[PDB]
Parts: structure tokens; sequence; C-alpha cells
């Protein structure tokens, strides 16, 4: 793998790390390639890179999201390497976090975690903490599990899984 | 000279793979994707950030019109 700085989100999204293509081409990763990132305390995440016109092809672009399941902050070092082996998930399961869902009231899967995940081939692994727009609100979500594990894409027929009571802060 | 590289994920989990002239009219896509077992009518071709059905984009425009150059990773997925 290959180290790089981490530097802010060009796309807001929480599945995109941005290269510049010079950088892409040099790593050979091709646009929309899975890939795996590793930063502090042994934290892992698979994202999807994507091309970015910046200059520096020594930095990574990524998103708070993607920052704090890695555990780094901006101007850290994580290393990204493909991760082509990335399957269709059979199941996941995820639980949202108490204090982002206090004062929501609606179906959580109905309203944000299928319209987040629909047609968009996100790849997630266990031990994830990911954000997600729903009306007027945000609401953050933790991956308990997935099938295959401990990392799969969340495809059309993968069955998604809330059932259960709100993880607790740490 | 500009050639667009397409990798599109079968629902299975494999990957088809070609290069095309981006000049190349995506109805070219189509037929390619057809002349596997994922016909136009039964399947539709995806690509994400941002999410577009490209089975619906005008199949007279080129790949380098719908910007779908020099790469990208697609995806087929059954209408239903």
């Amino acid at each position: 793998p290959n180290r790089l700085i981490v530097d802010e989100a060009i796309n807001e999204d929480n599945s995109v790390v941005s290269l510049s293509q010079p950088k892409m081409d040099e790593l050979q990763l091709f646009r929309g390639d899975t890939v795996l990132l590793k930063g502090k305390k042994r934290r892992e995440a698979v994202c999807i890179v994507l091309s970015d016109d910046t200059c520096s092809d020594e930095k990574i672009r990524m998103n708070r999201v993607v920052r704090n399941n890695l555990r780094v902050r901006l101007g850290d070092v994580i290393s990204i390497q493909p991760c082509p082996d990335v399957k269709y998930g059979k199941r996941i399961h995820v639980l949202p976090i108490d204090d982002t869902v206090e004062g929501i009231t609606g179906n959580l899967f109905e309203v944000y975690l299928k319209p987040y995940f629909l047609e968009a081939y996100r790849p997630i692994r266990k031990g994830d903490i990911f954000l997600v727009r729903g009306g007027m609100r945000a609401v953050e979500f933790k991956v308990v599990e997935t099938d295959p594990s401990p990392y799969c894409i969340v495809a059309p027929d993968t069955v998604i899984h809330c059932e259960g009571e709100p993880i607790k802060r740490e | 000279e500009p050639v667009s590289k397409l990798r599109i994920r079968t629902p299975s989990g494999e990957f088809l793979e070609r290069r095309f002239l981006a000049s190349n009219k995506l109805q070219i896509v189509f037929d390619f994707v057809a002349s596997k077992g994922f016909p136009w009518d039964e399947y539709k071709l995806l690509s994400t950030f941002p999410r577009r059905d490209v089975t619906q984009l005008d199949p007279n425009k080129s790949l380098l019109e719908v910007k779908l150059f020099p790469q990208e990773t697609l995806f087929l997925e059954a209408k239903e």
C-alpha cells in the first residue's frame, strides 16, 4: 500500500475518497474501484476512489465520516490500496446512534437507510459509523455486522436490518 | 484517439470489461451488454456519484458527451 496525507473532501459523500488522476494512473486505480484504506489504531475503511482536479498527487481527499472511521484528522497519513475482492452483501446489520435519533420518529429504513443505499453500490465495513441525511434530520448509524465480513457492497438484494435498540455513544 | 474503458459489474459479481472509442454512441455499449446475457429491457446500466440510469440516456450521444470517459465502473441491475 501507498501512504498519503489526508485532505478535505471535494465530494462530500461518505463512500468517496478522491485522488488526482496522475496519482490514480500511478497506483493503477480505476475510477469506481473499491479501495481499502488504513488509518490509526488498526482502523480500516472501504471506499470508492474517484478522480479529482487538484494538483498535489501526494494527498487523498475524504470527508469527516471517513476520517472518523479511520481515526485520522486532516494532515495525518493513511495507506490506500486496491480492494478488488469486494462482494455483494447477503445481509448487513446496522443500528442508529442514541444521541442522533432522540427526536426522530419516522421509519429509519424508509426515511434514511433505503434512500441512502439505493442503487449506490456502497461499500461498508463492520464497525463503520455513517451519517445519513433524511428529512430535516441527520442520523448516525453503526455497522454492527455484514455478511460477507468484515466488508461488502450493499447491492439491491442485500438484506438491510436495523432491528434493535440504538447503540450508546461508545 | 479518445478511448474510454468501462468496467461493468454483473448481478452475480463478475466484471465485464471493455474498451470503446469514446466517439462511439451509447447504443454500441447497450449492444455489448446485450451481447452478454443482459438485454436493455431486462437490465439497466447504472453509474454512481452521481447516480444515473445510463440505459435511459440518449443512445445517440457518444460516451464522450455523456462523460463516460476515460474510465467508469457501471452496475447491471435487473429492471423490476
